[PDB]
Parts: structure tokens; C-alpha cells; sequence
């Protein structure tokens, strides 16, 4: 059960142009697949 | 030893005060160097340029001094006397010259002028918006080479500020009814109004936005040189702030700078080796100057700290760099200095600015109508799409909790399909985005026109009806 | 109705005025009068041509004037705007000022010229590069006027443009003589194609400066415009081999050719404005006097040049003048000093080319590079199928090499047509694994010569037939 | 996954309305769409049922433009629906029907 | 990978070995004289930055 999701990612300062380069960049990773094969490498548990 | 200067000039008074600034020179520099010869203007255009052609070919003239107009106003441009001299690649500085017609160097090659052009107007707009703090320009440009150059050198000066302009409009000559593009500035939240246009355009302009709601309140009218002159002052509403060049008009003046520049080329021309004598015989020669380019290298690199308008620098282009702007206001359809700029520094008179509108304060483009128009796609779980009832409303249901369902009017088509007439019937449209709707209504000042997509997809990138496009669907 | 001549020094006008007039008489036959004034003279004065221009339109009202000159000087278009502003006769030409076209002005004159435009020419420069396969690009440009347009035209196309081109980021070259910011604008380039917007003596003297600083090497590209390379007779030793070049040469097409469609292009002119009028407006009667406002009421052939066409071959006219369907011929330097056609832009607007991509040799007599290693494949459709290509307007879809696969016309003759056919297979990604850790570049070569190989009288056959010799 | 456009660009239809038809007359062996939305299917409809596994899972989002200055105002208001119990009830309203 | 320099006083093939560089720290075997001209000729060279 999860409430009041409001899931958490990469911080950056007021007024920082690099938001418009990081968030591509970290989208392109996500839809790419980086993630999902990344994710066996730390989220291990038992079901 | 001796060298010609030329000049095509209409008054004996101004060929007596070139005589007077050469001999000058000459005096403040040894030996007798330049020769003066000057030539009348003549109603005619080709047999004129003929006529001027052979009386400065056979005379080994070096610099070329000729105003743009002829008389106060008229289309006589002095592009023969450029043309003719640009045989042999001789150099020519512009007394008066300002259309950007001689602007571009790929067309003009040794053709430059001592006054600066209108694309300074495109820059000193840049000066304007640092000291108003504005975000927002509209553009009405008419369709010329001067209005491709202006807008060139506005984008290419805009993009590093990390503003984008909103809409650029074009007036074609000779039109009259143009109030579709006053009606689409109107529909726009910025209240900005850039002009940059011909006498006849402007009366046009001002002619419709006379009755249009255009110069009430709100707004600011900043205008070029040109709208500041004949029936434009006339027939232009009072609060328009108007651009001037100091200095810019004494034809005398100019005359004296000029021959205070040559002064030093003729100079230096004889520094340099390998120097050709000019050409006598218009008939029997088509070489071409070694020193050409060479002499553009020298007046490039030179540098003058002495003259009636003051410190005279040329950019890439040729013309006067940092030159004086001055900003004449309209009141009362009187002229009023307000503004001096050098190019950096900013130098605003005691009086106060008076805007068209009736509060003296300085207005605000930005002008919310609020009137966001979302279109939502038809997705059956999201958004449940029924026809309305026939009485003019949709009816209420209630849920489960028996809470009433809140719903708001949509309009989209019925049919949705390929050739097919789409006429837009509103609808009754509901779901989960609708609450979300009036969430966002209830915490600030919303109004909503809920569309319907047009063909019934999201849309990707399309590639049809030629060989390269791309437009969002 | 009469239409006047005007050529350079060339063979005897009796043979001129024969060509010119054997033009009504192939086809194309017209009531109207068509009588032809050549002259020849060495002389190229202003003040000549506007004597002679006068002559020529009091003598017999000649309504069409076209000026084709050997004369190198660029001012010869500029020379008659005022006869084409005044005279409202229509302007054309072959060689001289009309050669390159680059004056752009108001449409009150009637200047028509056969050259490439100048917008025009990138279009081909990037479709060479399309087809080659490269599209990574290095813009360089500099200060000259006429290269701001080029860099909106290629940012607009390539903003537009659905292949996924890596447009690198652009240096823009301030001036020339620098010595100590040239280097540090230069020193970030690390694509394989490099662009250069200049002059002739500022090409010849980057590409010298590139010597020393080892930009010249046998990997890069250059690609160079109509401008610098000019006439095809001068070639500075500061040119390296293999350079890449579009213009607008008259290799094949002669000037009794060019002249030929000018006059026939005239005529259908002529012919579409008898249509909706019934007579041909006459100039001034005199060059000396000014009796009336010069304006036009008589509807000239302005609007009237995008519907022409002559022997059966779309010859039009943009607003500016432009032609629709150029030539474009393409000029590569050979090591031996001397350029070759390669490809042609005339058919559709589409260009082919004779695939002859190694012509890196001889440059400064060491380094010799042999990077270019052969990757010959066999068909296996279970492990490297090819099929052909979806037309796109594209050769890769996403990651595929290009595969270029020799094909046999019929069972007669042989030939092996270069076609390229989109390729996938697990060999392909093991060889794109491999590049990244090799650093080197690997072209395929496909063979169709046998399948595997065998010992048929001690020879061998496919591809260990292939790779053994 | 090149081999699906073999058969995507022959048997792709225009609307989930019809697609949903389609997939219930059996011309449609299978359907590729958001979880969310064949999840309040199969729970309206009882003629469908889910399998598999969630793929390139990704969030939906509000359509602005670069130059609109309600980004603020917009997310803010996002954040309160989220952390006050707007979503919570609006999920609670509009899932688990049966 | 090593790059070995010959000599200085050159000014032509300087570049061209040098031109290979990629990393960020970079050694110095030389004289005063040699290591004062070649970070005089690498100021111009642009491979004196941050
Ligand atoms: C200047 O040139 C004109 C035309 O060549 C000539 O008539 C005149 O005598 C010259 N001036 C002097 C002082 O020689
Ligand atoms: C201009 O055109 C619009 C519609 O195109 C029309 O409503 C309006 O009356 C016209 N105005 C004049 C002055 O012709
Ligand atoms: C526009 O101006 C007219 C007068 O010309 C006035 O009657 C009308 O109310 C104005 N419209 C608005 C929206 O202010
Ligand atoms: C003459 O030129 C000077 C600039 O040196 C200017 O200040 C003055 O106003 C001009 N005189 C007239 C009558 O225009
Ligand atoms: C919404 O409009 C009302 C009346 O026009 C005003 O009092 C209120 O302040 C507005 N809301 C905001 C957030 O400004
Ligand atoms: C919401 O109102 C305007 C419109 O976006 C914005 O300028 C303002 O800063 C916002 N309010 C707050 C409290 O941030």
C-alpha cells in the first residue's frame, strides 16, 4: 500500500541551466531500459 | 602626385564648402595633393549615371562623396553612381545613405557610408527593454530587404538573451485592409507593439488603429526614423516614443567628416608600396586595383578621435560604430527629448515620459486573459463523453456516496470520421481530469474551453506531402 | 518579337547567328518575327554596354537581351539592373556575371540567370552526404557576407529533419591572419567532415595553416562550395586531394546549347503572354529623354516565368530568378590535379553518383593510414539476413551499416551495380561492439561469388577464395 | 523488437472505443496499452482479464509550453492534491469498483 | 599512449605531435628554456586551460 506517493529524484539549485540537459538525459535512461536492468543489481528481495 | 576627389552634388554651395574642408586638409595636412571636381544631379537615371560614369572615370578619382537624396524626398538612390564607380573596385563613402539596400558586403564591395543605417534601430531596441525591463516584443515589419536585415539582427541579438519572440508579422505594400493582423495582436496577451515600416504603411496602421482600440491604454507605440516625418506626425497618436540621430542632418557637417577621414587615407595611401597609377582612358582597361581590398584593410584599421559628431570607428560593416541615439517623445503632437544613449551608458531627461495611455506610469506587458483552452483526448476510463441532453443542459448523476457529479461543457465533433462533415456540437464530457479542473478553478482564477481533438489521436511526427517535414500532430 | 545576342570573342557570328537561327526552324514555329543581332567586341566598359544596350533597343525594338560573357568580373550581373528596371526587357545569360547569381533586389527587375542559387546549393551538399552515409557535420563558417543565411538555412533543415543527423556544435572562424586564435577556435574538432565558407586565398591559406597544424589528414572530410573553386583551370598546391566540390560547369552543355534553351524559353513566353493579351509591349522610344512616369501597366512576363517550359524539360523560374532544376554537376580533385564529374542534380531533383569513395593518397608523404579494413559477409538469413529499403528518404533506419551488394543486371551482360540494401544481423552488432574498442572504422563488402569456397583444381572460391589473394 | 512492425502497420487500428470492440470479437488476439486504463476495463467489462507484467513504466503529465508562466502555480497545486488526500479519494472514487 | 618530442624550435611538427592529446594531466621532460617555450607556444596552442 503506498499514499501520498510524491516520488523523490535528482535535486538542483534555483536558477541552474542544467535541468533542461539532466532531465532528458535521466527520461532517455529511464524509457531505455538503464533502470530496469540496474534494478537487479541493488533491489533483491524475496517474494 | 595629384588626386582627384569626386562628388555629385546639386547646390554650388556645397561644392564651395568641399573646396574649402579639401583645401583645409591639404593645409593641415606638403605638396598640393587633391584636386577638387564636382557634378550636378540630374532628373534623368541612366543618362545621368552615363554622364557622371564618364565624367569620374576620365578623371582618376579616387573617394566618392555623393548624398542619397537629390531634392528633400525622392526615390533617386545612388546606386548608378556606386555601380559605375564599382568597375575598377574604387572606394565609396555614403554622405546620407541609410536604406540597407548598400548594407550587405556580398553585393557592395567597396561601397560604404559615414552615417549608420536602421539596423542600429534593431540593436538601440535591446538599450530600450535593459532600462523599461520588458520581456515582450511584437513585431510589424513590412516586406523589404531592410525588414529581412532588421529581423536577421534582431533574432541573431535576441537569441543569446534567452528571449524568444511571440509572433512576426509581415505588411505587404500597398495593401489597405489589414486589420486581421491588428486583430491577431489584439488576441494576444503581450501588449508590446514594435513598428518598422514605410510612410504609407504606417498612415495605413495608424489609419485602423484610429478606431481600433489600440492606443487607449496598455500599450507602447515605439516606432524607427521614418515614422516621425510626413503625414506620420500628423496622423500619429500622441505618447509614441520617436528615434533621432543627432548630427545626423548637416549635410555640411557631414561633408567635413568626410573629407577629415580621406585626409588621413591620402596620407597613408603612399605609405604602402606597390602602388598603381589610376586609370585615365575609361576605353582600353579592365584591370583590376591591387590595392583594393588593401585600402577597406586600411580604413578598417584606422582610427579617428576628431570631428564635428566626435570619435568615428567602423565596424565589419563600414558604417559609424556607437553612434548618439535620441529618443523624441510625442506630446501634445509636439517633439520632446527624453533619452540619450552613447551605446552604453544612459543619460534620461528630467521630463516625464508621457505613455499614450491616460496614467503616467509605465505599463506592463503582460496581460493574462486567463481564457486557457484545453483539449482533452477521448479516453473511455478518463473522460466519459456522452451527447447532451436537447433542453440545453446535460443531466446530473450522482455516485455511489451520492455526491453530485460534477460535469462541465464540451465542445467537439460527432462524427470523427474521414471525409466526413465535423461540425462542432457541444458535448457533455466528464471524468477524472474534471475534478482536477475545477481543483485548479477553485485555487486560482481559471476559465476553461474544454476542445476535442481533432482526429482522435495523440500525434507523432509526420513525413508526407514532400520530401523532408516534420509537424506535431 | 526580335531578340539580340550578345557573346564574347568566340568563332565567326555568320556560324552564331546560324545556330541561333536553326532554333525557330527545328520546331517551336511562331508567327511572330524572331531576328537575332550578334556582336562580338573585346570591350566590357559600363558606359560601352549602356551605348550599345541603347543601340540595340532603338534598332528593330529588340524585346529579350542576353549577355553571355567570358569576363571573370562579378559586377557584370550588377551592370544592367538599371536596363532591366528601366526597359522592362527580360535579362538572361550564360557565362560572366551570370555564372554565379547572388544579387537579390527588388522584383521590378528581370534578372533570369541559368546559375545555381546559392541557397540551393546546400541542399545538394547535404543530400551527397546522405547518400555517402555521414551524418555527423562540422559547420564552419566565417565573416563573409552570404554565410549568416547558409547557418539559418542548415539549422531550419535540419530542425526539420527526421534522419537524426548529429549536428556538432559550429565554430564560427572571425577573421583570417590571426596565427593565435584560428588554433584555439579549431582545436575542438573531432567529427570526420569539415565545412569551409570562405574565399579563394583565404581557403588556400587556412588549408596551409591546416598543414602545419596536421588537420589534413587522410580520415577528414572537406567540402567546399561553387565559390572558392571558381574556374577549373587554377589549382593551388595548397588543395589536398580527394576534396569534395559542387558547381554549375559546362562539361557537357555548350553555350550555343544554353544559348538554344534561352531562346526557346523566350518564345514560350511570348507565346503564354499572347495568350491572355494580344500584343507585345514596346520599350522607350529614346534613351535621352523623360516624358512620362516609368511605370509598368503592360503586365510584363514578371509573373509570367513559373509556367514556362521548353523541350519537354521543367526549365522555371522562382520570385528570385532561381532555376528550379539546376544542373549542380559535381567536381571531385583527383590526385592528379584535375577534377571529375561524379554526380549529377538534373533528373528530379535527384542525384546519383559512381560510389569511388578512396582518394586519400599522396598528401604529405607519410602517415600512410590503412583504417579501412574490408568486412566481406556471407548470406545467412538465420544469423545476417538483408532485405531491401523502405523509401524514406533514408539509408539507416537506426544502427544497421550500410550494405552495399554488387547486382547483376540479366544473365548477358556483367556488372555489378552498386545498391545499397538495409542489413541486420548478430554479426553486424558484434562488429558495432568491436569498433567501440578498436576505435576503427569497418566497411562492408559483400560478395556474391560463391557461398562458402571449395578446391576446385586448387582455386579458391567465396569468401576464403576472396580473402586469400 | 523490429519484426512487430511486420504486423503493427497493417492491423493497427484508430481509437481504443473500437479497439476494445475489435479484441472482443476476437479479431484481436492481443492489445498493447497503460495499465490504468486496462485495469478499469477488465474491472467495468467482465469479458477481459490482464497478464503479464508492467513494461517501460512511466508516469503521465500536464501538457504546458516553454514560455507559459504557470509552472509554479501549476506543480504546487499538484503537490497539495497529492499529499492532502485529493488523489487518494479521487482513486478511492474512481478505482475498485467491484 | 606516449608522445615523444624530438626537438624544439620547430613550429611544424610540434603541433602535429601534439595534436594526439586527450587526457587531462600532462608530464614535462625539458629544460627551463624548452619548458618555458613550449608553455609559451601551447598559450597560443590553447593547451594551457583550466
Ligand atoms: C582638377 O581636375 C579637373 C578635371 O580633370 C581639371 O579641369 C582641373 O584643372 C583640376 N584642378 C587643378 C587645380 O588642376
Ligand atoms: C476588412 O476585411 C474584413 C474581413 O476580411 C471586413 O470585415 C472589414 O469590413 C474590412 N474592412 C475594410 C475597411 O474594408
Ligand atoms: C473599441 O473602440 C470602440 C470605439 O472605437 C469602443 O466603442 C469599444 O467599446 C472598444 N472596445 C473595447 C473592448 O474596449
Ligand atoms: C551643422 O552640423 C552640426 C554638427 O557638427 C550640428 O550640430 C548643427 O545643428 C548643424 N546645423 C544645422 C543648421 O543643421
Ligand atoms: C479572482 O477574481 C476575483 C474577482 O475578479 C479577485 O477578487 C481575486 O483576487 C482573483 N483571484 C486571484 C488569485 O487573484
Ligand atoms: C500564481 O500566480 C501567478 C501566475 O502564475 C504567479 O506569478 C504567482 O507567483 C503565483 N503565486 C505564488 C504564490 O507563487
Amino acid at each position: 500500500y503506498i499514499f501520498a506517493t510524491t516520488g523523490y529524484g535528482i535535486a538542483l539549485q534555483k536558477g541552474s541551466p542544467w535541468k533542461r540537459q539532466i532531465d532528458l538525459a535521466l527520461l532517455q535512461f529511464v524509457g531505455d531500459g538503464e533502470m530496469e536492468e540496474l534494478e537487479t543489481c541493488w533491489l533483491t528481495g524475496i517474494c | 602626385k595629384i588626386v582627384n576627389i569626386g562628388a555629385v552634388l546639386s547646390t554650388r554651395k556645397h561644392e564651395q564648402m568641399f573646396r574649402e574642408a579639401v583645401n583645409q586638409a591639404n593645409k593641415r595636412h606638403w605638396k598640393i595633393q587633391l584636386n577638387a571636381t564636382s557634378v550636378t544631379h540630374k532628373p534623368n537615371a541612366i543618362q545621368m549615371a552615363l554622364s557622371v560614369c564618364e565624367d569620374l572615370i576620365s578623371s582618376q578619382v579616387y573617394a566618392i562623396l555623393v548624398s542619397h537624396p537629390p531634392t528633400p524626398n525622392d526615390h533617386f538612390t545612388p546606386t548608378p553612381v556606386s555601380y559605375t564607380a564599382g568597375f575598377y573596385r574604387i572606394p565609396v563613402l555614403g554622405l546620407t545613405t541609410r536604406m540597407s539596400i548598400y548594407s550587405d558586403k556580398s553585393i557592395h564591395l567597396s561601397f560604404l557610408r559615414t552615417v549608420p543605417p536602421y539596423s542600429h534601430q534593431s540593436s538601440v531596441w535591446f538599450e530600450m527593454m535593459r532600462v523599461y525591463s520588458w520581456n515582450h516584443i511584437i513585431l510589424l515589419v513590412s516586406d523589404d530587404h531592410e525588414g529581412r536585415a532588421a529581423q536577421k539582427r534582431l533574432e541573431t541579438l535576441l537569441e543569446e538573451r534567452e528571449s524568444k519572440a511571440e509572433k512576426v508579422l509581415q505588411f505587404d505594400p500597398g495593401t489597405k485592409n489589414v486589420t486581421a493582423l491588428l486583430m491577431e495582436a489584439k488576441e494576444l496577451e503581450a501588449r508590446v507593439i514594435i513598428l518598422s515600416a514605410s510612410e504609407d504603411d504606417a498612415a495605413t496602421v495608424y489609419r485602423a488603429a484610429a478606431m481600433l482600440n489600440m492606443t487607449g491604454s496598455g500599450y507602447v507605440w515605439l516606432v524607427g526614423e521614418r515614422e516621425i516625418s510626413g503625414n506620420a506626425l500628423r496622423y500619429a497618436p500622441d505618447g509614441i516614443l520617436g528615434l533621432q540621430l543627432i548630427n545626423g542632418k548637416n549635410e555640411s557637417a557631414h561633408i567635413s567628416d568626410a573629407v577629415g577621414v580621406v585626409a588621413q587615407a591620402v596620407h597613408e595611401l603612399l605609405e604602402k608600396e606597390n602602388i598603381t597609377d589610376p586609370p585615365r582612358g575609361c576605353v582600353g582597361n579592365t584591370n583590376i586595383w591591387k590595392t583594393g581590398p588593401l585600402f577597406k584593410r586600411v580604413l578598417m584599421s584606422s582610427k579617428y578621435a576628431d570631428g564635428v559628431t566626435g570619435r568615428v570607428e567602423f565596424n565589419e560593416d563600414g558604417d559609424r560604430k556607437f553612434a548618439n541615439y535620441s529618443i523624441m517623445n510625442l506630446q501634445n503632437r509636439k517633439l520632446v527629448q527624453v533619452g540619450i544613449y552613447n551605446g552604453t551608458h544612459v543619460i534620461p531627461n528630467d521630463r516625464k515620459i508621457i505613455w499614450p495611455g491616460g496614467e503616467t506610469e509605465k505599463p506592463r506587458g503582460y496581460q493574462m486573459s486567463t481564457r486557457l483552452k484545453i483539449v482533452t483526448i477521448h479516453q473511455e476510463p478518463f473522460v466519459y463523453v456522452k451527447p447532451t441532453l436537447s433542453d440545453g443542459t446535460c443531466k446530473e448523476e450522482f455516485t455511489v456516496n451520492g455526491d453530485p457529479v460534477k460535469k462541465v461543457i464540451c465542445t467537439g465533433p460527432n462524427d470523427t470520421s474521414p471525409g466526413s462533415p465535423r461540425h462542432t456540437v457541444p458535448q457533455c464530457c466528464y471524468g477524472f481530469c474534471i475534478d482536477l479542473l475545477i481543483k485548479l478553478a477553485r485555487t486560482m482564477n481559471f476559465t476553461y474551453e474544454v476542445h476535442l481533438v481533432a482526429d482522435g489521436k495523440f500525434g507523432t511526427q509526420e513525413r508526407v506531402n514532400n520530401s523532408n517535414k516534420k509537424e506535431w500532430n | 518579337l526580335n531578340i539580340a545576342v550578345m557573346l564574347g570573342h568566340s568563332h565567326d557570328v555568320t556560324e552564331r547567328e546560324l545556330r541561333t537561327l536553326w532554333g525557330p526552324e527545328q520546331a517551336a514555329g511562331l508567327p511572330l518575327d524572331v531576328n537575332v543581332v550578334a556582336l562580338l567586341m573585346n570591350r566590357t566598359d559600363p558606359k560601352s554596354l549602356i551605348t550599345h544596350v541603347c543601340d540595340l533597343m532603338s534598332g528593330a525594338r529588340i524585346h529579350g537581351l542576353v549577355f553571355g560573357d567570358d569576363t571573370d568580373q562579378e559586377a557584370v550581373a550588377q551592370m544592367l539592373d538599371f536596363i532591366s528596371s528601366h526597359t522592362f526587357v527580360p535579362i538572361l545569360g550564360i557565362h560572366g556575371g551570370a555564372s554565379m547569381i547572388m544579387a537579390d533586389k527588388d522584383p521590378t527587375s528581370t534578372f533570369f540567370q541559368f546559375g545555381a542559387s546559392i541557397q540551393q546549393q546546400a541542399t545538394v551538399m547535404l543530400k551527397i552526404m546522405q547518400d555517402y552515409d555521414w551524418h555527423v557535420f562540422s559547420l564552419v563558417t566565417t565573416i563573409f557576407p552570404g554565410y549568416r543565411e547558409f547557418i539559418s538555412f542548415v539549422k531550419t533543415t535540419v530542425d526539420n529533419s527526421f534522419v537524426g543527423w548529429d549536428m556538432q556544435n559550429v565554430i564560427t572562424l572571425d577573421t583570417s591572419f590571426e596565427d593565435a586564435k584560428t588554433q584555439v577556435q579549431l582545436k575542438k574538432i573531432h567529427s570526420s567532415v569539415i565545412l569551409l565558407y570562405c574565399s579563394k586565398d583565404e581557403a588556400v591559406l587556412i588549408l596551409s595553416e591546416a598543414r602545419s597544424l596536421g588537420l589534413t589528414g587522410y580520415d577528414f572530410f572537406w567540402i567546399v562550395p561553387s565559390l572558392v573553386s571558381g574556374n577549373t583551370e587554377l589549382i593551388p598546391k595548397e588543395f589536398p586531394s580527394g576534396l569534395i566540390s559542387v558547381s554549375y560547369d559546362d562539361w557537357d552543355y555548350s553555350l550555343e546549347a544554353r544559348v538554344r534553351d534561352g531562346i526557346g524559353i523566350l518564345t514560350t513566353a511570348a507565346s503564354s503572354m499572347l495568350e491572355k493579351f494580344s500584343y507585345i509591349p514596346e520599350a522607350k522610344a529614346s534613351c535621352y529623354g523623360q516624358m512620362e512616369r516609368p511605370e509598368v501597366p503592360m503586365h510584363t512576363l514578371h509573373p509570367f516565368m513559373v509556367n514556362v517550359t521548353w523541350d519537354g524539360k521543367d526549365l522555371s523560374f522562382t520570385e528570385e530568378g532561381y532555376q528550379v532544376h539546376p544542373r549542380l554537376v559535381v567536381i571531385v580533385l583527383n590526385k592528379d590535379r584535375e577534377w571529375e564529374k561524379v554526380g549529377k542534380w538534373e533528373n528530379h531533383t535527384l542525384s546519383l553518383r559512381h560510389a569511388v569513395w578512396p582518394r586519400y593518397k599522396s598528401f604529405s608523404d607519410c602517415e600512410p593510414d590503412d583504417n579501412h579494413l574490408s568486412i566481406v559477409t556471407l548470406e545467412e538469413a538465420p544469423f545476417v539476413i538483408v532485405e531491401d529499403i523502405d523509401p524514406l528518404t533514408e539509408t539507416c533506419v537506426r544502427n544497421t551499416v550500410p550494405c552495399r551488394k554488387f547486382v547483376k543486371i540479366n544473365n548477358s551482360t556483367n556488372e555489378g551495380m552498386n545498391v545499397k540494401k538495409c542489413c541486420k544481423g548478430f554479426c553486424i552488432d558484434i562488429l558495432k561492439k568491436l569498433s567501440r574498442t578498436v576505435k576503427f572504422t569497418y566497411d562492408l563488402y559483400l560478395v556474391t561469388n560463391g557461398k562458402h569456397g571449395k578446391k576446385v583444381n586448387n582455386v579458391w572460391n567465396g569468401m576464403i577464395g576472396e580473402v586469400v589473394y | 523488437l523490429s519484426t512487430m512492425y511486420r504486423h503493427m502497420e497493417k492491423h493497427n487500428y484508430e481509437s481504443a472505443a473500437e479497439a476494445i470492440q475489435a479484441v472482443r470479437d476476437n479479431k484481436l488476439h492481443a492489445f498493447i496499452w497503460d495499465s490504468a486504463v486496462l485495469e478499469f476495463e477488465a474491472s467495468q467489462k467482465c469479458d477481459l482479464v490482464t497478464t503479464g507484467e508492467l513494461f517501460f513504466r512511466s508516469g503521465f503529465g500536464i501538457g504546458m509550453r516553454k514560455d507559459s508562466p504557470w509552472k509554479q502555480n501549476v506543480s504546487l497545486s499538484i503537490l497539495k492534491s497529492h499529499e492532502n488526500g485529493f488523489m487518494e479519494d479521487l482513486d478511492k472514487t474512481w478505482v475498485r469498483y467491484q
